[PDB]
């Protein structure tokens, strides 16, 4: 259902990766001014502050509301962190449970508590742009 | 504990500085995260759990500097607080950055100058970088460093100044700016280092033997110098110096601490076969006027003191050797009045290498800092290009109508006078 | 209308992260 | 941050303006829609040095247009990235100042002044602190060289802690627009010499030279030349958007370039200029950069450099070039052409290196110039100015709405002294 | 690097160099597309990567010639800006050259070569290739070479000449515009390789047996004296001489510096399939009156300087013994106060050859340069043909109504009087 992006093809995520570390999911949309805008951002910042040191602190998961299998293929093909599949009904799931309304709203990242359940919600709507690493990975890494 | 508070003001303060840190962080296995997988005390502190922040404030007018190490692969590296940005550029005025827009800043640069000293008593001194044919290099400078003598009283300011070239400019201001820069540079600094451009583009050219390098090559050079200069504080040796003996060591009058700079071996991985580096050899190499980093021919000048920190594994008597033979040289003239002029100080650990540099790693190397009478030619030929462009008051609206008194660049000319001719007096 | 943009900064060239020495 | 307000007065500014703003969009990758792609880091994190954000993530120019008839205003609205602009912004005089200074600056300009300066405090008030002003206009007809003018005169004395440049087309030697040219010219002069801090110089002749030999083009149409002028307008503020080794600034060439304040008129030149035939025949390097920049026939004003000597002199290198192949080379040029510079200014050149390089070529270099070589020029306008005053040729069109004689004479008085400076200094 | 630049002058040396490049590209293996699928650094330059440009300049007042340079093989190889070409020919005119339609390429040539020679130092002659009877060559050779002279007064610049037979001239004012020529390429030139057409004519008709030639067949076999004379600047070898040391073996006094030229051998597929070219012959038929290629008879004249490029295998014991041989002829003179005569130079590259051209891979090649005073005549040749037509003021109104006056051309005549003067001064 979740998917990581090789030299080649897509593989499923190993859970035990999630473990030990931060997990953020990415509401996004190609084609948006602002999801070009933000992307980029979150790649520089994402890359800084998991490869300054040994191992990741963070993790991305990014869900999509796009309306082409081509377009999720086209931002999957050079986006470097996670992605979730197309056709799972998961991503709708996420959608409906986590209250994005398909604008204002996208980009957002919704850091996730290790139960499943927020532990933030994070805008870019706004004049501010140094809002990226207001979020601590240090109280909120899960088991 | 000890330790030494870095002071980073004006660009190429910055850049500099920038290539001195990544150079410190991997001398103590200092991840740029800024954790570790009695060394690292004399320039970071210990932050919470596991953590090395630095010793040193950044501060610019432009962000465009400083906002780009921000974003750059030493995010966490630096706390968010001491990296400072205006909002415009002080623009190549000595007025401007002393007058209008330097206020700003020095009102909060201070108070984290006082945070960061409030720690441990026995302060060192204070590693200030700054160019000074620039704007912010001189005046936000000369405003930081004037504050700094009267708020504390006796501790030592070491200053490295990356001087105008005798032949290049790379601005028409240059002599306005350098000149005034003195005037308040003389009775606040305490050892000011002079390092030149194209003296290090004319190394990279002969010993480096490498064809197009820039600026980044020209800081990893400079980073070296500094590294074996602080050698003793971070690292046991043989027999030791410190920054406060320094100007004990090399000023014999409180108006002349204006030193150059030499370092050796400085040479290509590529031609390293065919020079197994001796203490003999190296040696010479430091005295040869072709390798210092400053652009001025000592054969007209009548050395005065001089300061040798040697690297790595050498033993202490092939330094003795060497030295007995170079004072009986007679290219290498001393003063009389100053019989004795060497002080050699030796650090067990050899220098790093940085990957992704241009110097082979070698075994010993040698780091020289002297008080010369050679500078009568850097300031009287400055001085040539100082009345020649006041000879009709070019550019002179410029700093008049941002906030100097027109007038007052006769008193720096007076000044820098009598630094012209003391050199003169002492050299007879 | 651009195509993506391929030139790259001396610094962001040459100070990357580099491996500590043991 | 930092932003920089765009005006554009007159026919020629607002034709030449859509053309400096299509190369400003992709050279950050912006669909004229509005939006963006491109999606790097190094393009953006300057952004609001221009633009604006508008709620649809669109950017919006920080761009007025301004001209006292609608002919031209709706041009750029139907033409290329017409979208782009706000309906806000664009302000309409319903009459036309017809080529006549005195109704584009005293008259018919005077209740237009009232909404032009309206729309530009809105763009100053809105960011946090303001850098600076550019306008284009042309000194040749009316709504550009006295109603643009005026608007200089006017927010000069609300914000005088701020700074202008204005890239400003001038007359020509032999073939001649709107042929009360001097009239226009002349009266523009001693008021921008008061009010305003740089001026571009541009003329359509070396600029149709250039197109005619390097370029080899036979038919050359504004479109084609508006891309010579707004690459060079682009080239000069890239520093304030891009980082670099030497960072530059219009405030940074603003006090590096002019010794003495009435003096400001500055030469502008860029290279590399290569046609279709000769693209592959070229080795681009700092080299011939430097040979192409210090060329007579590349200069975009009608003036031989060779007369006069260089002043002070400027270069923004723009791409990832190596700095002693920079520094030296301005050292070569000054050395070796002696006779070519001023021997009371030691080290006359000036260098920047913007690290990123225009889109799609690798190596270029933007040269700005004081030169003395303005000598000629400036009394090429001044003996025009007298051919067409003694026998008292076209002033009704002028005195029959409030002007006066005595302005006319004061105009040749504080440029013929402007002339005078430019002697002095050999 | 290291380099020599290239200037053609007029019909003559226009397609002489079309035959001269066509070589230069198949010597170093690059295609006329301008890629290959630090040698040749002294006569091509580089154009990013894989692609090598000409250092040469073309000029000629027509452009019915340049055009067809521009739209025949190399329309990619070549650089547009690099050919110049003006409005109308010279016609036969020194007048129309060197005094009035001149003036508007000198300003346009004189800033190509100086963005050419400016670059690297280190430059080391200039090639001319034009014509004495052509109008072009004779006129805008010479205003080109006298500016030449002023701006650039310490370097070399060789010179090729179509001097004109006794026979065969191709124009009528043949005699008008070679000892004008003269008298203005005595003082500005150093060097200049004297050559005739009918002397190749029966070149071509004696050794490489064919009965009627045309110019694509002298033009080829001028290419293989060219590329033997310089391979010395572009390839290595045992014993190699450039430029800059033929003056200095081979000019004496600074008058006497016309010579010929001598080609070993000249053989077709005919014959160079059927014997050896060994040393002790290929150096005969060099000395042999019909291989010199400037058409007179060394009999009547005193060889005084030879300078001799083998170029090919050949092994030192051979040169030197068939050296002592050529001493001993008691047919060929020396002059009695020279006694060494002969300067040798052995390469190692084997000859080139173009392909499907009638000149044959030879296994090893002669080419001889020689100073002698058998010039003596044909300077006093052309002396007599200008003598008939000077007697009563034919074709003068020409050069008259141009632009020149009548009185230069008596200047000439004592000019061209002192020159045969001086070689039968010389040769007692």
């Amino acid at each position: 259902v979740v998917k990581r992006t090789q030299q080649g093809n897509y593989v499923p995520v190993r859970p035990d990766h999630f473990a030990g570390v931060s997990v953020a999911l990415f509401f996004a949309k190609a084609g948006h001014s602002k999801c070009a805008q933000i992307v980029p951002v979150v790649r520089q910042f994402y890359k800084t502050t998991n490869f300054s040191g040994e191992k990741a602190v963070i993790e991305i998961i990014y869900v999509s509301l796009d309306k082409d299998e081509q377009d999720f293929e086209r931002v999957r093909a050079l986006m470097p962190w996670c992605s979730v599949e197309y056709k799972s009904c998961l991503r709708k799931k996420l959608i409906e449970r986590y209250r994005v309304p398909n604008s204002t709203a996208i980009p957002l990242l919704i850091v996730i508590g290790p139960n499943g359940e927020e532990a933030g919600r994070m805008n870019f709507q706004q004049s501010d742009e140094f809002v990226l690493q207001r979020w601590d990975y240090r109280f909120n890494k899960w088991p | 504990m000890r330790e030494v508070i870095s002071i980073h003001v004006g660009q190429a303060g910055i850049q500099i500085g920038n290539a001195c840190w990544e150079l410190f962080c991997l001398e103590h296995g200092i991840q740029p995260d800024g954790q570790m997988p009695d060394a690292f005390n004399t320039f970071f502190s210990e932050t919470g759990a596991g953590k090395h922040v630095p010793r040193c404030v950044f501060l610019d007018l432009e962000p465009t500097v400083v906002d780009e190490v921000r974003t750059g692969t030493y995010r966490h590296l630096f706390h968010p607080e001491q990296l400072i940005s205006g909002k415009e550029d002080a623009a190549n005025n000595f007025a401007r950055g002393h007058y209008t827009i330097g206020k700003e800043i020095v009102d909060l640069s201070l108070d984290r100058i006082r945070k960061l000293a409030d720690n441990c008593t026995g302060l060192q001194g204070f590693l200030m970088f700054n160019a000074v044919g620039g704007g912010t290099g001189s005046g936000l400078g000369c405003l930081l460093l004037e504050r700094l003598s009267v708020d504390y009283g006796k501790k030592s300011k070491l200053n490295f100044c990356s001087w105008p070239s005798p032949q290049v400019s790379t601005a028409v201001v240059e002599p306005y700016n350098s000149v005034l820069s003195t005037h308040s540079l003389l009775e606040h600094t305490d050892v000011a280092v002079m390092l030149d451009n194209e003296a290090i583009y004319d190394i990279c050219r002969r010993n480096l033997d490498i064809e197009r390098p820039t600026y980044t090559n020209l800081n990893r050079l400079i980073a070296q110098v500094i590294s074996s200069l602080t050698a003793s504080l971070r690292f046991d040796g043989a027999l030791n110096v410190d920054v406060t003996e320094f100007q004990t060591n090399l000023v014999p009058y409180p108006r002349i601490h204006f030193m150059l700079s030499s370092y050796a071996p400085i040479i290509s991985a590529e031609k390293a076969y065919h020079e197994q580096l001796s203490v003999a050899e190296i040696t010479n190499s430091a005295f040869e006027p072709a390798s210092m980093m400053a652009k001025c021919d000592p054969r007209h000048g009548k050395y005065m003191a001089c300061c040798l920190m040697y690297r790595g594994d050498v033993v202490p008597k092939d330094v003795n050797a060497a030295v007995a033979t170079i004072k009986t040289k007679r290219t290498i003239q001393f003063v009389d009045w100053c019989p004795t002029g060497f002080k050699c100080g030796i650090n067990y650990q050899p220098p790093t290498v940085v990957p992704g540099g241009d110097l082979a790693k070698v075994m010993r190397a040698v780091c020289m800092i002297s008080n010369s009478t050679a500078i009568a030619e850097v300031f009287s030929r400055m001085d040539h290009k100082f009345d020649l462009m006041y000879a009709k008051r070019a550019f002179v609206h410029w700093y008049v109508g941002e906030g100097m008194e027109e007038g007052e660049f006769s008193e720096a000319r007076e000044d820098l006078a009598a630094l012209e001719k003391d050199y003169e007096e002492v050299g007879i | 209308p651009t195509l993506p943009f391929n030139a790259q900064s001396c610094y962001r060239s040459e100070y990357v992260a580099k491996p500590l020495p043991p | 941050m930092r932003e920089i307000v765009h005006v554009q007065g007159g026919q020629c500014g607002n034709q030449i303006g859509a053309k400096f703003w299509e190369v400003i969009s992709d050279e950050h990758g912006i669909d004229p829609t509005g939006t963006y792609c491109g999606d790097s880091d190094l393009q953006l994190e300057r952004i609001n040095v221009f633009y604006n954000e508008a709620t649809g993530g669109r950017f919006v120019p920080r761009a007025i247009l301004m001209d006292l008839e609608p002919g031209t205003m709706d041009s750029v609205r139907a033409g290329p990235f017409g979208q782009l602009f706000r309906p806000d912004n664009f302000v309409f005089g319903q009459t036309g100042a017809g080529n006549n200074w005195a109704k584009g600056h005293y008259t018919e300009g005077a209740e237009l002044i009232d909404s032009v300066l309206d729309v530009v405090r809105k763009e100053a008030e809105g960011c946090d602190c303001l850098q600076g002003f550019q306008i284009t206009h042309s000194l040749g007809g009316g709504t550009g060289s006295g109603m643009g003018t005026l608007l200089i005169s006017k927010v000069r004395e609300e914000y005088p802690d701020r700074i202008m440049e204005t890239f400003s087309v001038f007359p020509s030697p032999k073939v001649s627009d709107t042929v009360v040219e001097p009239y226009n010219a002349t009266l523009s002069v001693h008021q921008l010499v008061e009010n305003a801090d740089e001026v571009q110089v541009i003329d359509n002749e070396a600029l149709y030279d250039i197109c005619f030999r390097t370029l080899k083009l036979t038919t050359p149409t504004y479109g084609d030349l508006n891309h010579l002028v707004s690459a060079a307008m682009s080239g000069v503020t890239c520093c304030l958007r891009f980082p670099g080794q030497l960072n530059s600034d219009l405030r940074k060439l603003a006090v590096n370039l002019i010794p003495f304040p009435r003096l400001h008129f500055f030469l502008i030149g860029f290279a590399p200029l290569t046609s279709r035939g000769s693209q592959q025949y070229r080795a681009l390097s700092v080299p011939e950069l430097t040979q192409q920049m210090f060329d007579a026939k590349n200069m975009m004003c009608a003036s031989d450099p060779r007369h006069g000597r260089y002043l002070t002199a400027s270069a923004m290198f723009r791409g990832r070039m190596s700095t002693k192949e920079v520094d030296e080379q301005m050292l070569n040029v000054q050395n070796k052409n002696s006779s070519y510079f001023v021997e009371w200014i030691p080290n006359n050149m000036k260098s920047s290196v913007c690290d990123i390089p225009p889109k799609g070529l690798k190596m270029s270099v933007t040269f700005v110039g004081n030169s003395t070589a303005i000598q000629e020029m400036f009394k090429r306008v001044s003996d025009q100015f007298t051919a067409m005053f003694r026998r008292k040729a076209f002033l009704h069109w002028y005195t029959g709405e409030g002007m006066d004689e005595m302005e006319f004479t004061e105009a040749e008085s504080n440029m013929n002294d402007l002339v005078s400076e430019y002697q002095q200094y050999q």
